[PDB]
């Protein structure tokens, strides 16, 4: 109750610290696994005859 | 005029050639902007001359460079407007001091030397 | 590790394989995973660098 | 005295002039004063732009695309010559 | 020897120039005060160099006793105090109460560990007395340096008024002392002043950031230390720059009242306020509405490249084809939910092996390439 009207007037608007890249990030696109993975998986499992 | 202390002040004719040479050196990356870089070059002994502006409210911030030049035997010259010097240096922000640096087999050599002579002709 | 180590390459190959096994089943990759895979492949193409 | 400008200002001025010219051409096309631009076709671009029609008569298509390439080349050369 | 000559030179200098400084200090307690100030601010460099000579001699002598404490203790004065509190007695290393006030607890542990299994032999009596007199003279010169820095702090109001206004008087005295003088400091670049008095603190297994390297007396000043750590280094740079300006004014004796000092300190405070200002109000973007209809998207070389990158490859197309009836043993122990499908499986319709579409090669971003080139 002791707060004066001027002190009420002085409360500042809350601001968000994080910048644009965190507030509104660009879409995180997805990409398929490279074919090198399937190539390595298939090459592995081959057995030497000796 | 505005800076009566700037005894080695260049005339209007010399300022145009000075700024043209500064811009050409910036094209060849032979220019160092700012008083600190000029001092660093003078200490390294790689500069040949210093072009400084006569408009600066704490003017003595550049006054260290001339004396050091007399220590390192390097010509120095004063210019009227810091904004023009900065524009010649390739920086929109005002620049009060710039230095020109030596490169092995530089194409600017002769022009440099010419301006050097002018400074010695301007001193007293 | 000396500049002329005999096993300077086998260890790098094994380390790259261990790092790559993190995505042996990942059908989708975000930016971090694809950057990691790109770094792994770039290191695999130029082992000396 | 003449005043220089930083490389940033040079890039911005060139970009603004180029964008102005492109918008000018596009709005000229909008108002019908200019025909819509034709695709720029080269030898590699041939089968992509005129693929459905190069099978009709390939030699005429080759002549047309070579004529377009030569028109661009000769426009460049005549601009240089007039600037000489 | 070198110690004897250095001590004699230091005593000769202290009997004359330090005595003159003492008389000048006691006068205020035609021979103007300016020459006394200048000779004191040169005496600081003289005693620093002779203390460096003393420290080198002490290092050379103590290498026989303890050839490792040099790397463990980088500071010269800390080295001298350490050898004073250690001497030939290395078993004293345990729980030294006196070592706490000189060395940090991080490095006392390291020096005790090293002295536990060191190969340094014990010095003889002549080495002990030589080292003891060397350390005593070194600490006497350190006390002289402290007194002369107190004198310079007292004279701060006269030598460099603006620069004393910008930062602490003790910091101003220390930076002029390490720089070599008001003129010597004013001739230094701003990027170098902030590096004054930056001891090469050794990382005791910790990261370099814990050491806080490239940090000078300006970084430890009053105003700089009143900032959050993430805002510290930058602040130091700013202060250094302004400090330089003050020197470049004070070395020419301008604004002796300190008007340039206020004109720089107010803008320093303004920059600090701006850096510490509360973040502004930023509206949040509402989620875009779902899309319907058709949106015209262009084609061309970029579209072709993106389609090639995101398109289905032959090996990938053969991967998600699973043979009916013919059961395949799971070749991935770590996960049974992963299979190659027809890839490598009988009846796949490919006599030869399906090659790798190199259009799907994994490569780094442009900015990652830039960073790698920088880190090369």
């Amino acid at each position: 109750a002791e707060v004066t009207e001027e002190e009420w007037l002085s409360i500042p608007e809350v601001g968000d610290a994080r910048n644009k890249r965190q507030r509104n990030p660009r879409y995180e696109k997805l990409t398929p696994v490279p074919d090198s993975f399937f190539a390595k998986h298939l090459q592995t499992g081959e057995n030497h005859t000796s | 005029d505005v800076n009566p202390k700037a005894y080695p002040l260049a005339d209007a004719h010399l300022t145009k050639k000075l700024l043209d040479l500064v811009q050409q050196s910036c094209n060849y990356k032979q220019l160092r902007k700012g008083a600190n870089e000029a001092t660093k070059t003078l200490n390294r002994g790689i500069s040949e001359f210093i072009v400084m502006a006569a408009d600066a409210e704490p003017l003595e911030i550049i006054l260290h460079l001339p004396l050091l030049c007399e220590d390192k035997n390097v010509p120095y010259v004063f210019v009227r407007s810091k904004q023009a010097l900065g524009r010649a240096c390739g920086v929109s922000r005002p620049v009060i001091a710039c230095s020109v640096t030596i490169k092995e087999g530089s194409q600017l050599k002769q022009q440099i030397q010419s301006i050097q002579q002018s400074i010695e002709r301007l001193l007293v | 590790p000396p500049l002329s180590y005999k096993h300077d390459t086998k260890l790098l190959i094994l380390a790259l394989e261990r790092l790559k096994e993190a995505y042996s089943v990942k059908s989708r990759l975000n930016q971090s995973q694809r950057e990691e895979l790109g770094l792994i492949e770039q290191a695999y193409d130029n082992p000396h660098e | 005295l003449g005043v220089y400008l930083t490389k940033k200002e040079q890039k911005k001025l060139r970009r603004q002039t180029r964008r102005e010219a492109q918008k000018e051409l596009q709005e000229k096309v909008r108002l019908g004063l200019m025909p819509p631009p034709e695709p720029k076709v080269r030898i590699s671009n041939l089968m992509r732009v005129l693929g459905t029609e190069a099978v009709q008569d390939p030699t005429k298509v080759e002549a047309h695309v070579r004529a377009q390439m030569a028109k661009r080349q000769k426009a460049h050369e005549e601009a240089n010559a007039a600037r000489k | 020897a070198k110690l004897w000559d250095s001590k004699m030179f230091a005593e000769i200098m202290m009997k004359i120039e330090e005595y003159i400084s003492k008389q000048a200090k006691a006068s205020e307690v035609a021979a103007p005060e300016y020459r006394v100030i200048v000779d004191a601010n040169n005496l600081t460099v003289e005693i620093e160099n002779e203390l460096n000579i003393i420290h080198k001699f002490i290092r050379d002598k103590y290498s026989k006793r303890f050839p490792e404490l040099e790397s463990l203790v980088p500071n010269a004065l800390d080295y001298i105090r350490t050898v004073k509190e250690l001497g030939n007695s290395l078993d004293k290393c345990k729980n030294n109460e006196n070592l706490q006030q000189i060395l940090t607890n991080a490095t006392i542990m390291v020096v005790s560990v090293t002295a536990s299994t060191t190969q340094g032999q014990q010095l003889s009596e002549e080495e002990l007395e030589r080292l003891e007199e060397a350390c005593d003279m070194a600490l006497e010169l350190n006390a002289s340096k402290h007194r002369i820095y107190e004198y310079v702090e007292s004279r701060m109001s006269f030598i460099a008024p603006n620069l004393s206004i910008i930062i602490g008087a003790s910091t101003a005295a220390k930076i002029m002392g390490v720089a070599g003088g008001l003129t010597n400091l004013s001739k230094m670049p701003a990027c170098n002043i902030m590096l004054l008095g930056a001891q090469r603190k050794t990382l005791s297994g910790f990261s370099s950031t814990s050491v806080l390297p490239h940090t000078g007396y300006i970084y430890h000043s009053d105003i700089v230390q009143s900032l959050p750590p993430d805002l510290r280094r930058k602040a130091a740079r700013l202060v250094a720059a302004k400090c330089t300006l003050a020197a470049r004014v004070d070395s020419f004796h301008e604004s002796t009242e300190g008007k340039v000092g206020y004109e720089l300190k107010d803008e320093i405070e303004r920059k600090f306020d701006k850096w510490q200002e509360p973040p502004p109000v930023k509206q949040v973007k509402p989620l875009p509405a779902p899309l319907d209809g058709q949106r015209k998207k262009r084609g061309g070389r970029r579209y072709r490249k993106m389609k090639e990158r995101l398109g289905l490859t032959e090996i990938r197309k053969q991967a998600n084809r699973m043979s009916f009836g013919e059961i395949e043993e799971d070749a991935y122990q770590e996960d049974l939910g992963f299979s190659l499908g027809h890839l490598g499986k009988s009846g796949s319709g490919r006599v030869r092996q399906t090659q790798v579409n190199e259009a799907t090669k994994a490569r780094i971003s442009k900015t990652l390439q830039r960073t790698l080139q920088k880190q090369s």
